[PDB]
């Protein structure tokens, strides 16, 4: 359990986690503002 | 007894040192005249893993 | 809105070439829907993709795109007020992201070196006291300035390990 | 020895017995470090008391609906329903609110003496009270917590009740999900003929 | 001990609770040593000061417009209004130049506030704690009751006129309308003129 939790904050699955939440932010930043060439003014 | 207490932390001064310029306890000193009394530990390894070596006492500085 | 010419680019949205390559993108999306009856999705689909493509043109006719020769927008990044967003502002919201990152991960970097061993800290990440620098991190460039003015962001010469030479 | 979840097996040995509602039910090993297991309990706490308001909330007005008091949608038509304000806004304060009040029971976990006096008016809910997640002073308008003889098993009773509210409201998301009325709705016409529908009975497979 | 943000936990250590506005609250630890949370101090009293003046000449120009009393512009378009005694730049350069004297000497009092009128050799200032200088800063000058909570009221109601000119800031840069009118809509219909409506016209 709380190991379990520990196996979790190794390196790899952390990255993991922490990329694939970061893709998924981008993605959906990409769909709800998409096509966004420059930062509009 | 010459040479750093057991205990300090000592800046290495060979220029070839791997831990030139960083900082190691002392371990021990010997004090039967050897070149390279002063053994030192250090934290973290060199390109050959090991975390220790000898110096001398000019190559140490506290 | 309407910007000057700048360096031989006339504005996309004035642009004839411009007007090309949207007709060009809408008419291929029409070819390719054609061979598709219009109740079934894939049609619905490709209509979809033809208004994206629609509004994408019109939406850089807008935000004053500066277009070329070939048809497609050009970037001035020397600084010009009037194409600032092209490069200034994400500019500045990378170097402002990006010296987060730099500065969670140091110190993090700092934090972890007062552990009993650090280097299994290194593998295994505190989680809580990594998010706590991680949110800290959000006034990077104050604390970095503080550490430029206090001496403290740059280790001095002669704790640092070098070359025999 | 006592009353476990599955008779036989040897309750978890990190469950002894001195939690309300302990039957050594923990197949996964969930609560083994007591930090952990606090923050836990009060998990449950929490839960089961939001489960059984939430019952009592997607029941009633489907009950009054039935008697003729009131005209009131299902639990699920509530939230489409017309009131003073979009569901924005509601939920904005609801969410200033909950803010308010969860940060107030978050450091009551952390700290239990904390949050115990008023922050406007001074109020003393409990002087130096430690029992987290039963802040009783502070919620206790009866007094049914004045005797540890019967605030123990009244605990038991919470507990219980509160489980089978959070099984009742699963219950009743998968009921609207798999038959598409409010669950009194579905009551009443399971009693009134329970050989022709329900699940398995109306050949919703 | 002193009044602090966060009742439950305990103030940090190096807020020693003295200072004018000592709640306690420093989650990301800025404070650290004194010396720049001195630098700090001083700069929450600009900002205070500065925002309330700002929200208040970027309402009053609302206000009168709205009442009907002075047809003045918005605070956005303040700037892109034309009509001023001179070219946008022209007065810009002169304001920097006006400015450069007086905050290059708060400067060196903020490094040193016994360095710093040869104006009139006679006219000085009095010696005063460090943001708070006095003297021919305060004409009405009746320090003789509380001072303290003068200074606490003072940065309170700085705090509080900051937060209102970021939130400004943000409704212009999200609705383009000065920010009374985005008040007065919000009174007229308080569930359909409030965030949600926020769009992102114009930065
Ligand atoms: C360091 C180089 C670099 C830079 C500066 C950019 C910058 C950008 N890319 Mg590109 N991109 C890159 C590398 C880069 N990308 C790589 C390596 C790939 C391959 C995976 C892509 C694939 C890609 C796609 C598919 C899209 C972008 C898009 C974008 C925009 C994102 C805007 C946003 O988040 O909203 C921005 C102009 C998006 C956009 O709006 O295009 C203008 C978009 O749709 N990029
Ligand atoms: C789609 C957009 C996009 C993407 C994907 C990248 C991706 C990357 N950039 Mg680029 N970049 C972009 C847009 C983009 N960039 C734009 C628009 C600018 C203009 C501001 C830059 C300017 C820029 C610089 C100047 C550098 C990068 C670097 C990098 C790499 C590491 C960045 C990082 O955050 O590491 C995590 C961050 C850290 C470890 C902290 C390190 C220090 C950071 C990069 C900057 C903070 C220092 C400070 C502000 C002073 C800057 C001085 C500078 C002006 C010379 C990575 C490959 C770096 C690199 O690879 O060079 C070797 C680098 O030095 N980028
Ligand atoms: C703690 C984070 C950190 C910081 C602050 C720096 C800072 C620096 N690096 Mg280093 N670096 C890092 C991590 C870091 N690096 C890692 C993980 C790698 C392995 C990929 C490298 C590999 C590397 C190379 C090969 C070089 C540098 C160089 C540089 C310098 C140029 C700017 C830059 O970062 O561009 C380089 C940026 C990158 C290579 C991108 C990698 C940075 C990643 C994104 C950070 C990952 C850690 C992240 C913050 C999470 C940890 C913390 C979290 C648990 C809370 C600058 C001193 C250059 C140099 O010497 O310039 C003078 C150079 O040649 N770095
Ligand atoms: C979890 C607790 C909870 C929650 C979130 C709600 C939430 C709601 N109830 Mg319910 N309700 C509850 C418990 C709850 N109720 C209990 C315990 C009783 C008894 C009722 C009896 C009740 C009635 C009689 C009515 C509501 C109504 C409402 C709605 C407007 C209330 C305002 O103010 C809203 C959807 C009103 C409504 O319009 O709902 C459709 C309404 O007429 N509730
Ligand atoms: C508090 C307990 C409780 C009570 C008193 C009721 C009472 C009722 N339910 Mg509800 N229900 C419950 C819990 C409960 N349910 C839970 C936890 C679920 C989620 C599984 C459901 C899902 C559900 C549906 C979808 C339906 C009912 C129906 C009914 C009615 C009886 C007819 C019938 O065949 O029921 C059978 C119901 C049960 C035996 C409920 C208990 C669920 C057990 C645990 C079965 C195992 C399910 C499991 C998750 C399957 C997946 C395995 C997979 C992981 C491999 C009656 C009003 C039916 C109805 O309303 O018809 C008019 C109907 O269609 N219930
Ligand atoms: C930019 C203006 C500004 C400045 C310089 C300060 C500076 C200070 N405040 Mg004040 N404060 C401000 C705004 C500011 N505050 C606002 C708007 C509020 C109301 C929400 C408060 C409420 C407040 C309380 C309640 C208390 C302080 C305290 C402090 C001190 C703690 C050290 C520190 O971490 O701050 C250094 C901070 C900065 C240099 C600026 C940080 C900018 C952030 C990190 C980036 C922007 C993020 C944001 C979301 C936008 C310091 C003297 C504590 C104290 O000891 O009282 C004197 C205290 O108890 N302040
Ligand atoms: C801080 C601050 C700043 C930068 C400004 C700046 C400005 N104000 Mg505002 N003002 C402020 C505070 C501030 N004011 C306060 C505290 C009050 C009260 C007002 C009340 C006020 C009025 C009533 C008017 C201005 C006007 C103006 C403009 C012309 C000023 C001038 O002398 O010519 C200028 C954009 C004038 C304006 O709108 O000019 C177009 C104008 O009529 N201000
Ligand atoms: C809520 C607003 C507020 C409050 C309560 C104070 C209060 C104070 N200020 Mg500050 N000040 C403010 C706004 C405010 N100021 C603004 C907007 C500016 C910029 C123009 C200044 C510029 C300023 C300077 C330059 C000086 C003060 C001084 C003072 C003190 C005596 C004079 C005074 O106003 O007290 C009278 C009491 C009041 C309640 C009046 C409030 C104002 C109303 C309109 C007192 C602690 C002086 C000082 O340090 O005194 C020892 C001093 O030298 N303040
Ligand atoms: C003293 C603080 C203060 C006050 C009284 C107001 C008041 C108002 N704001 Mg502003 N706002 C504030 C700060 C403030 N704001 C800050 C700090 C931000 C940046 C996050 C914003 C960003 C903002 C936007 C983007 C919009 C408003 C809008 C509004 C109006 C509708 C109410 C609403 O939706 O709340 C929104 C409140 C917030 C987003 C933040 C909570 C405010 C503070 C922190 C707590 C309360 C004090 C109302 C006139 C709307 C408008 O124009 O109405 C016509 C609108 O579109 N506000
Ligand atoms: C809080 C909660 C529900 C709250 C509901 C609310 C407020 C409802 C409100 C509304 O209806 C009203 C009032 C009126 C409507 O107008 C509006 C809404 C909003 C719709 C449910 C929790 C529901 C929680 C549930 C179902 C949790 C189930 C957990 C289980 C079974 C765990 C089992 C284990 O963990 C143990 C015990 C031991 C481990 O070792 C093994 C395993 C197996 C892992």
């Amino acid at each position: 359990m709380k190991n379990f939790q520990i196996y979790l904050s190794t390196a790899p699955v952390l990255a993991a986690v922490w990329f694939t939440v970061l893709a998924g932010i981008l993605i959906e930043l990409n769909r709800f503002f998409p096509d966004a060439l420059s930062f509009p003014l | 007894q010459v040479g750093p207490p057991r205990g300090t932390m000592v800046k290495i001064l060979r220029p070839e040192s791997y831990w030139f310029n960083d900082y190691g306890k002392v371990i021990s000193v010997d004090q039967t005249g050897v070149r390279y009394p002063v053994v030192v530990r250090f934290e973290k390894v060199n390109y050959a893993g090991v975390s220790t070596n000898n110096y001398a006492l000019d190559e140490v500085e506290y | 809105r309407d910007v000057q010419p700048y360096a031989g680019l006339t504005p996309c949205k004035t642009s004839k070439a411009f007007a090309k390559r949207e007709k060009t993108e809408l008419k291929a999306l029409e070819k390719r829907l054609k061979k598709y009856d219009p109740e079934s999705a894939p049609a619905l689909a490709l209509q979809a993709t033809m208004e994206k493509t629609k509004t994408r043109f019109a939406n850089y006719g807008e935000s004053g795109l500066l277009c070329g020769k070939d048809g497609l927008p050009h970037l001035i990044v020397d600084g010009n007020l009037e194409h600032l967003g092209e490069f200034a502002i994400p500019g500045l919201g990378f170097l402002y992201v990006a010296g987060w990152i730099g500065y969670a991960g140091r110190s993090y970097i700092q934090e972890n070196k007062t552990a009993s061993k650090p280097t299994e800290g290194e593998i295994i990440i505190d989680v809580p006291k990594a998010l706590g620098l991680m949110f800290q991190a959000g006034a990077w460039p104050l604390l970095a300035g503080l550490e430029l003015k206090n001496g403290t962001l740059t280790a001095p010469e002669s704790e640092i390990t070098v070359s025999p030479r | 020895e006592r009353p476990v979840w599955y008779p036989g097996k040897a309750p978890a040995p990190h469950l002894d017995g001195s939690l309300p509602g302990d039957f050594g039910f923990d197949p996964l090993s969930l609560s083994a470090d007591p930090e952990m297991r606090k923050w836990m309990v009060q998990a449950e706490l929490q839960h089961a008391r939001w489960a059984m308001l939430g019952v009592a909330g997607a029941v009633a007005p489907e009950l009054l609906t039935k008697i003729g008091v009131a005209d009131l949608p299902n639990w699920v038509d509530a939230g489409t329903y017309q009131y003073w304000a979009p569901a924005g806004p509601l939920f904005f304060i609801q969410m200033a609110m909950f803010n308010w009040a969860e940060v107030r029971r978050w450091q009551d976990m952390k700290n239990p003496g904390s949050m115990n006096t008023d922050p406007l008016f001074g109020y003393n809910s409990n002087d130096t009270n430690t029992d987290v997640g039963y802040p009783g002073g502070l919620f206790d308008k009866l007094g049914y917590a004045k005797d540890p003889a019967k605030a123990k098993e009244l605990k038991l009773k919470e507990i219980k009740n509160g489980r089978l509210a959070m099984v009742a409201f699963l219950g009743i998301c998968a009921q609207y999900v798999q038959t598409g009325q409010g669950p009194v709705e579905n009551l009443f016409s399971h009693i009134a003929s329970p050989g022709s529908v329900g699940y398995f009975g109306s050949q919703g497979l | 001990t002193q009044p602090m943000w966060f009742p439950g936990m305990d103030a940090p250590q190096h807020l020693k609770g003295e200072l004018p506005g000592d709640y306690g609250f420093d989650p990301l630890n800025l404070g650290k040593e004194p010396k720049d949370l001195e630098w700090y101090v001083q700069a929450e009293l600009q900002h205070g000061r500065w925002a309330m003046l700002g929200v208040a000449g970027a309402a009053a120009p609302e206000i009168l417009t709205k009442m009907g009393i002075s047809d003045l512009p918005n605070w956005h378009d303040a700037p892109n209004y034309q009509g001023y005694f001179t070219d946008a730049t022209t007065l810009f350069w002169v304001q920097m130049l006006m400015m450069n004297w007086a905050e290059v000497r708060r400067w060196q009092d903020m490094r040193k506030p016994g360095s710093v009128d040869p104006a009139f050799s006679g006219n000085k200032l009095p010696s005063g704690i460090v943001g708070y200088p006095g003297g021919i800063f305060d004409p009405l000058g009746y320090a003789k009751g509380d001072l303290n909570k003068l200074k606490a009221k003072e940065i309170a109601n700085g705090r509080l006129a900051m937060v209102a000119f970021a939130g400004i800031m943000v409704q212009y840069d999200h609705t383009g309308v000065g920010p009374v009118a985005n008040l007065v809509a919000h009174m007229s219909d308080p569930a359909h003129n409030n965030v949600f409506q926020a769009k992102f016209i114009g930065f």
